[PDB]
């Protein structure tokens, strides 16, 4: 359970496969995916985004939506090599979903397992365990304190 | 990248994916005649090892690697690759001489006359691995451990074959 | 400073073993006698060649001579041959030919199959010389005049041992 | 063994953007998949026999090859947009009833392809996606399943 | 569980952690670090002043702790240099196991909380730092060091 | 040595001035300079060269033979040898089928055994194959630019025997 | 008026330049400099993220937020409703600080000097202007 | 033939940094310098033998080694703070005296030191200081001359 | 304030950026441009070091020495007794012209800008800022 | 008795040597160690400096002072390959020497014999006559008109 | 005495003297700069405007002068290029001094003084001088073509 150096380089690859084009297009349907899995599972979660329209899907102020939370990742990723900034960031992150009352610290850990079941089928050669590895670091200091 | 040289006199250059294929495509023929398409690397039971010296993903310190292949078949229709199936075996403890032996899947390019082995798809998910037989003849090559993923090289070992 | 071991089993070896008495590599080539040829330097041997000048001093082509006076050989401690010899250097200068020679002292390594001779404090000022073995033999060697300090190399020097007969 | 949905189209259109490539690397690729296409069923040549399909490595047939490889891609280009690419699949439908083109060969170029691309990709590939998909393709050009 | 302090992680701390040592005057740098490092231990955890009493902490520029200072400091860097080679740094550090074993006072809070410093003053001196890399290994060395108490 | 120097090899390097090799005169210690001066490409000589990388060539033949003509030394400049090249080509397309023998002056060099065969057509294309040194039966002909000297076909030319 | 190509040009520039890991911080960093140099103004603001010490991680972190959301904007310069929808939301974020409308004019400025430096002569000023125009105003 | 004084001191402080190095230069250093001295006094072996002095190589005996370069290194990095040196020499005399160890092996110790040194740093090395300030660090050991 | 990690952070850092022969020249010249042309009321009192041509070695030969002085501050950061007597032995060798303390301000502006991209991202304005200040004050 | 480039090479390394450490202490001892050997030999010199308290050697007040000349040679040596510079700042390096009542044109010699007694001491592998060279033709020039 | 313009010392020298003939106009160059060079020593010293008498000095840009501006410049130019063969610029430099010692009128000071102008000149139109290697040659230069006055 540890973020391996070997392990970030994994990552800032496997990324690099499913962030290529600089067109919402697919990063949009891959974490549409991503999060059609995290509903179907802790359908709960749903009515939190009342607040975008996810009950338009194509909606665009939903869509815009997915890209945010898409590109808040990558953000992430691409900071895998600036550690003391990622850590800041990381808490940053947090606050923002502190604030978003009736997040779980449950939801989070459905998210992850989420991204381990679509990412391997968007793209070969996925180190699922390295991902796993480092997503949760991510993910663990995110939701520290959201329970 | 994607291209070999033709064995002739006249260093052409032609695609990977037509290197034995029963076509005449470099301007001798190099690319068809037997001193190329030599299966002696792909023949069942082949073995290579060289000392493994880790440099990305295991405290390990040089010990010996061993890729050896467990059966290969050539699709009748589809000459080009040589598809086959080996193991990766490299020792862990020098003292107890515990042992990792991942499974393989993968091909042989004639081309570039390089081995191209990955782990079968669910078993620890460990490595693969990466020869090049530029060497000058078919029993020594220059392998690398690598991570499947991106072939980045985990480790490297000069091979000999036995 | 590390020594590489056979095309095999490829390894890194830190040249204080490079021939010290004890299997460090997994060949053991950091052992192998035609590694650790004693030879190489034999007190006696004498090293001839031309001497070209490109960098501290204002000389015509002219020839050096290396010559080992004597080698000493730490039995606690094989991983270097330590040497006296003498440099000479048949050279024209102001009229006639001259000849301007200097004692020197230092060692060879086996590893990378180095010479070192320094000058045994000259205070006549000449340029320390440097000698690999790198040519497959033990009979010609790659050499270059050097400053002590920097390892700045002056001049460029291919000798060959000369034959005894 | 899968259906060529959302994600496995996702996987394979990008993977065919890899074993596709340029250049020269497209002129071998479809040559190499016809080559692998005739040495299956060497009766379908006899149906190019207007664009030299007796020579593999003539111009005409070249082109031709390099031409099919194109609405190939334009087809699986598109398995994002059903809309769209059913348009070209149908297009293509046209293009090719009238010829007596049995399901036999579909099965045999379709393998063809398969081997080539898993040639060229090395180790990222998944069989099962692109199987699914060639064949959603496949179909949408014969009529048939 | 074996994906902490890896090879590239490790050798990341390496080379990190050698920045430090460029100039001949280490002994003034390793003092005022492994100083400042203590001196900052006993800020937040008093019940530790009585520990170095021994060696005199009370005086922190005073040879008494200075000399101390380096030992520990060097200690440090006795275990990151010999990152590379498990075995070996194993009974390195174990050998600090027991040489803190016998000292009755040392608790393991008292190391949790010097990582915690480590870690925040570390990122001070080195311009290139990668937090990830060095808490990985830092666990692992503290850890085994204190196994004992 | 520089770039403008022969190296004479042996177990003791000496550089001496390309204008000094095969002049008449031993200017290097060991000699090299003036024991090996055998002129390879030589009147009646034909080498054929097979092509393999043609990006300018205005015919981008299959082949091309290279016929010497003639060849004369200056009894006082030994360095360089004067030849006369007739370059022949057999083209072959859809609406027509050439045949061409151009012919060029140009010159070798025993200097570093590279004869430079000056531009045939004024479309400032020339021939510049350096000899191995040891084989004389085999040269890698490149088709460059005189001016510039850009590399922009490659033959491989072997003597025709 | 940015139209079809006239993005599709700095969505692919911005690629080149913007980058990959550090080299990102590194630009971000370059170009906050440049701003805060010019008018220091902006320092107050920057309050909460440490914008004295634009070096620090906290600010780095900003620094890098920021790019991140410029990043989106220009990856939706293609789709519209997304656009729209995107800027409105980045306006809000904003709006709530005493923001000088003019603030914005000079982080373009800016963000144009660095790209041209980091493109070259290649980098079409044109495009860019009239295309990340249009995202400024939509958060001003 | 000199004594360790100021200037020898920054001298030996020096050559030292480059002698000593890092990472396995390190490892090996040490090495080196133990093989050279039981090569002089097998007789001393037996009293490593808690620490595995019996194999040179084995990582019990690599720490020590490394472990032990780590006490010379506070010793000489501080000769020109005779304050503190004084402690850590003094600190070393502690976790020494109780062995018999006779003058006859520091002098060996010091023997095998010098030659590596002298193999590590090739030309820019004074024979005299390092002895010099060997002896006086090792006379802080010992308590003796 | 300038503390005992603070300060061995910019001693180390100094090394790197100022470097060593005419990498140095190259410095100071970077250095005094960029300080002259934002504020030319300084070539004034180096009339007597020919500030109108700052590339001009007589110039030159003032930039290093200041550089160099700089460096003796720097090196001095540990030790209290000996920066203090430094500082206070430069504060005389200025005093004795009309200098606007302003200009030290100004002077540690600009060194802080170009240290910035001498170190880059690692560059840790903090430990600069709280211990160059305090040399200049000294000074000022 | 004429400054090589190879000697300036020489000493270009020579002296990043001695001026290793970014820290006083080393230069410090040094280049006391020199005066040392000044005063020792021409212990007239020694009055010259009461301006900044010699006679309190650990004063500070004194080991700054140490500290500049130390620097200012440094930035000597630092300028053997920019000639035209350092031939000004030689001068310049006179000017602030001539206008010090008392400095002899012999201490200067005096001083040039101090380093060459003293360096040879504190590090290995020294060119003493390279720099007795290269430094001379410094001095030279420095006190020219200082007698 | 045998350090004075040594191997690196001219092998700088001819470097930096070839950042001038890069273009093909060496002429208007030579002769601008050799003509400057000569002008300037008749204004430090006019006995000498009655030696340069016979090449017309009177009209710098008159043809008599501008080619001995020319020969003389160029002189300059073969010395320097025969600084990496002793023996041969020696004798070329002797030759140039007989070619001075039966022009009577021609003293040694003038020598020192045209030394000290071509000093201040050079890093007038050479960005990249280095006084001390160049000083140290010429010196030797000029000297030996004086040497019979
Ligand atoms: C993989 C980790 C996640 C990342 C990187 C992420 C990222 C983001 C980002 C960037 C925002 C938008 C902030 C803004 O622009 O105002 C956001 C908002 C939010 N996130 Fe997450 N998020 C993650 C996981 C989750 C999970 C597991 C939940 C729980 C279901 C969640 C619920 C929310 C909600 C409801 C909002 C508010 C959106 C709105 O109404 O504007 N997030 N998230
Ligand atoms: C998914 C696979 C296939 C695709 C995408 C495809 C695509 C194409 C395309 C684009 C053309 C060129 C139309 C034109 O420009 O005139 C073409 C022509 C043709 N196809 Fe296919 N085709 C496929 C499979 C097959 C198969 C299985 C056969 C039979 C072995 C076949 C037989 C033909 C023939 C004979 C032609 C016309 C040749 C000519 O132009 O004279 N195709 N195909
Ligand atoms: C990773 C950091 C640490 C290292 C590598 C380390 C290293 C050392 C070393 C080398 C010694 C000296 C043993 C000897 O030569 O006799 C020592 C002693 C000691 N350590 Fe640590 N130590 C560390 C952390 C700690 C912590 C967290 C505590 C705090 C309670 C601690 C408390 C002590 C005490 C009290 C002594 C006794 C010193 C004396 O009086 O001689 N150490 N440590
Ligand atoms: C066109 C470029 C700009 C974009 C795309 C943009 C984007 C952003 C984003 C995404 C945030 C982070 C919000 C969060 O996650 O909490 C942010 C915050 C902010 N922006 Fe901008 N911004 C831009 C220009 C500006 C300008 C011109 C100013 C300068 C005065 C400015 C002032 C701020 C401030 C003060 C904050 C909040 C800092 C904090 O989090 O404490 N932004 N901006
Ligand atoms: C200047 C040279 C020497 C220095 C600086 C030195 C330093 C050290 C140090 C630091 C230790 C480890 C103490 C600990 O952490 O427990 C040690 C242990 C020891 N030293 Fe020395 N030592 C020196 C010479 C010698 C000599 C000449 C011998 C005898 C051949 C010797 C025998 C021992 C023994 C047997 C141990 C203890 C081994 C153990 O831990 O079981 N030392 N020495
Ligand atoms: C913190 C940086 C500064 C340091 C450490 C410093 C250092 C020096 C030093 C050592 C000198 C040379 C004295 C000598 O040897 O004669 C000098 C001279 C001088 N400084 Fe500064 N200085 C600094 C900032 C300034 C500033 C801000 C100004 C700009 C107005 C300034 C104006 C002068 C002037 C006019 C001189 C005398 C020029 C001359 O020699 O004719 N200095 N400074
Ligand atoms: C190796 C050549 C020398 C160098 C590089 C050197 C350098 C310096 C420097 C930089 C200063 C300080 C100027 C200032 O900051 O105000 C100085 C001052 C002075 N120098 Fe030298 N110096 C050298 C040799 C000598 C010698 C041989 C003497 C004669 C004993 C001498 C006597 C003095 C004195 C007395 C001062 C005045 C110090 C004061 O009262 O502030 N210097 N020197
Ligand atoms: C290093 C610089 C100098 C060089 C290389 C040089 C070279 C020459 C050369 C080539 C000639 C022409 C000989 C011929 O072709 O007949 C010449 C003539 C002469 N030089 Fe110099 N010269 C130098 C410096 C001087 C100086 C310092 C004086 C100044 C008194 C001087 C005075 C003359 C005179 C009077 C002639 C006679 C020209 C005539 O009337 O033909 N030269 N010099
Ligand atoms: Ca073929
Ligand atoms: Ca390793
Ligand atoms: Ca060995
Ligand atoms: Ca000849
Ligand atoms: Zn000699």
């Amino acid at each position: 359970d540890c973020c391996s150096y070997e392990d970030r380089r994994e990552i800032r690859h496997i990324w690099d496969d499913v962030w290529s084009s600089s067109f919402t297009d697919r990063r949009v349907a891959i974490v549409r995916a991503v999060f059609d899995d995290l509903f179907k599972h802790y359908p709960t979660s749903k009515a939190l985004f009342e607040r975008v329209k996810i009950d338009e899907p194509e909606s665009g102020e939903f869509k815009s939506h997915l890209v945010r939370v898409a590109n808040g990742l990558k953000l992430l990723i691409n900071l895998l090599d600036d550690t003391l900034v990622l850590q800041s960031h990381l808490g940053h992150l947090a606050d923002q979903h502190i604030q978003r009352k009736g997040v779980t610290k449950e939801y989070f850990r459905g998210i992850g397992e989420a991204f381990a079941r679509v990412l391997p089928q968007v793209l070969s050669c996925f180190n699922v365990d390295a991902w796993n590895r480092c997503f949760h670091r991510l993910v663990a200091r995110i939701a520290k304190d959201l329970p | 990248e994607h291209e070999s040289e033709c064995r002739g006199d006249v260093p052409e250059c032609i695609h990977d994916l037509l290197f034995c294929d029963g076509e005449k495509d470099c301007r001798d023929g190099s690319d068809e005649d037997p001193e190329t398409c030599s299966l002696n690397i792909t023949h069942v039971g082949s073995s290579y090892t060289g000392l493994a010296t880790w440099t990305s993903c295991e405290d390990l310190n040089p010990d010996h690697a061993i890729v050896t292949i467990t059966a290969a078949h050539r699709k009748s229709f589809f000459p080009n690759r040589v598809w086959l199936r080996a193991t990766l075996s490299y020792e862990l403890d020098e003292h107890d001489h515990t042992v990792s032996t991942t499974q393989l899947r993968g091909f042989y390019n004639f081309g570039k006359r390089e081995l191209l082995l990955a782990p079968l798809k669910g078993q620890s998910e460990g490595y693969g691995v990466i020869c090049d037989f530029n060497l000058g003849d078919d029993d020594h090559a220059d392998c690398k451990i690598v991570v499947p993923s991106s072939l980045f090289v985990c480790a490297h070992f000069n091979a000999q074959r036995y | 400073r590390t020594f590489q071991c056979g095309g095999n089993e490829q390894e890194c070896i830190s040249d204080l073993l490079v021939c010290d008495g004890h299997k460090d590599c997994h060949n053991a080539h950091d052992e192998d006698p035609d590694v650790c040829d004693t030879s190489v330097v034999k007190a006696g041997n004498v090293f001839s060649g031309t001497s070209t000048w490109h960098g501290c001093l204002a000389r015509e082509d002219h020839v050096t001579r290396i010559t080992i006076t004597a080698s000493k050989r730490r039995k606690f401690f094989t991983a270097r041959i330590w040497l006296r010899a003498l440099v000479e250097s048949e050279l024209e200068r102001h009229g006639e030919n001259v000849t301007s020679s200097f004692n020197a002292k230092g060692y060879y390594n086996f590893a990378s199959r180095r010479l070192i001779l320094l000058p045994t404090d000259d205070h006549d000022d000449h340029l320390a010389v440097v000698c690999s073995f790198n040519r497959g033999d033990n009979e010609r060697a790659e050499c270059h005049r050097v400053t002590e300090a920097t390892l700045h190399q002056c001049a460029d020097l291919f000798v060959t041992l000369e034959e005894h007969d | 063994k899968k259906q060529c949905g959302v994600l496995e189209g996702l996987k394979v259109k990008s993977e065919w953007g890899r074993a596709y490539g340029s250049g020269h690397d497209r002129e071998a690729f479809s040559q190499a998949i016809w080559r692998a296409t005739f040495a299956q069923v060497p009766e379908s040549r006899s149906l190019f026999k207007r664009v030299h399909g007796d020579d593999t490595s003539h111009p005409a047939f070249i082109a031709h090859a390099d031409r099919v490889l194109g609405g190939l891609d334009i087809a699986i280009s598109t398995l994002d947009q059903p809309a769209t690419l059913k348009e070209e699949l149908d297009h293509l439908q046209v293009q090719h009833e009238g010829r007596k083109i049995p399901d036999n060969y579909f099965d045999a170029f379709k393998t063809a392809i398969l081997h080539v691309v898993a040639a060229q990709l090395g180790r990222c590939y998944d069989r099962e996606a692109w199987d699914a998909c060639i064949d959603h393709i496949e179909d949408g050009i014969k009529g048939h399943h | 569980h074996e994906h902490c302090c890896s090879e590239e992680d490790h050798r990341i701390v390496q080379k990190q952690w050698d920045i430090l040592w460029r100039d001949t005057e280490s002994s003034k740098i390793k003092i005022g670090f492994g100083r400042l490092l203590l001196t900052k231990l006993a800020k937040d955890i008093p019940e530790v002043n009585d520990l170095f009493k021994r060696v005199d902490i009370e005086h922190a520029e005073g040879p008494k702790f200075s000399a101390h200072a380096l030992r520990i400091l060097n200690g440090l860097d006795l275990a990151i240099n010999l990152l590379d080679d498990p075995p070996a740094l194993d009974a390195a550090l174990d050998h600090l196991a027991h040489q803190h074993e016998v000292r009755e006072g040392v608790q393991k809070a008292h190391f949790k909380k010097f990582g915690e410093i480590l870690a925040t003053g570390l990122p001070q001196v080195l311009d290139d730092y990668d937090a990830l890399a060095w808490k990985s290994c830092l666990k692992g060395i503290l850890t085994k060091i204190s196994s004992r108490l | 040595c520089d770039e403008h120097e022969h190296q004479c090899g042996g177990d003791d390097p000496q550089c001496i001035s390309k204008l000094f090799v095969c002049d008449g005169h031993n200017d290097c210690r060991n000699g090299e300079d003036e024991k090996d001066c055998t002129l390879p490409t030589k009147a009646g000589d034909k080498f054929i060269g097979d092509v393999c990388f043609d990006h300018c060539t205005k015919r981008r033949p299959e082949h091309m033979t290279l016929a010497f003509e003639s060849s004369s030394i200056a009894a006082f400049f030994t360095p360089i040898a004067d030849l006369h090249v007739h370059i022949e080509i057999e083209s072959e397309t859809d609406e027509d089928e050439s045949e061409v023998s151009m012919p060029a002056d140009g010159e070798y060099s025993f200097a570093d055994h590279r004869l430079t065969i000056h531009p045939p057509e004024e479309d400032g294309l020339g021939l510049v194959g350096e000899f191995d040194g040891y084989n004389f039966d085999r040269f890698v002909g490149h088709i460059v630019h005189e001016l510039s000297e850009e590399v922009c076909a490659e033959f491989i030319f072997h003597r025709k025997k | 008026e940015c139209l079809v190509t006239e993005s599709l040009k700095v969505k692919l520039q911005w690629a080149s330049a913007f980058g990959h890991a550090h080299e990102r911080v590194a630009f971000g960093l370059e170009l906050w400099r440049d701003i805060i140099d010019d008018h220091p103004e902006i320092k107050a603001p920057f309050s909460r993220v440490r914008g004295d010490n634009i070096y620090s991680p906290e600010f780095g972190a900003h620094s890098q937020r920021v790019l991140s959301g410029l990043d989106i904007t220009i990856s939706m310069l293609d789709t519209p409703d997304m656009l729209a929808a995107q800027l409105a939301h980045l306006k809000v974020q904003h709006v709530e600080r005493n923001l000088k409308p003019e603030f914005f004019d000079i982080f373009l400025k800016h963000l144009l000097h660095v790209l041209g430096d980091r493109l070259g002569t290649h980098f079409d000023f044109g495009a860019w202007h009239d295309c990340v125009d249009q995202i400024i105003d939509g958060i001003k």
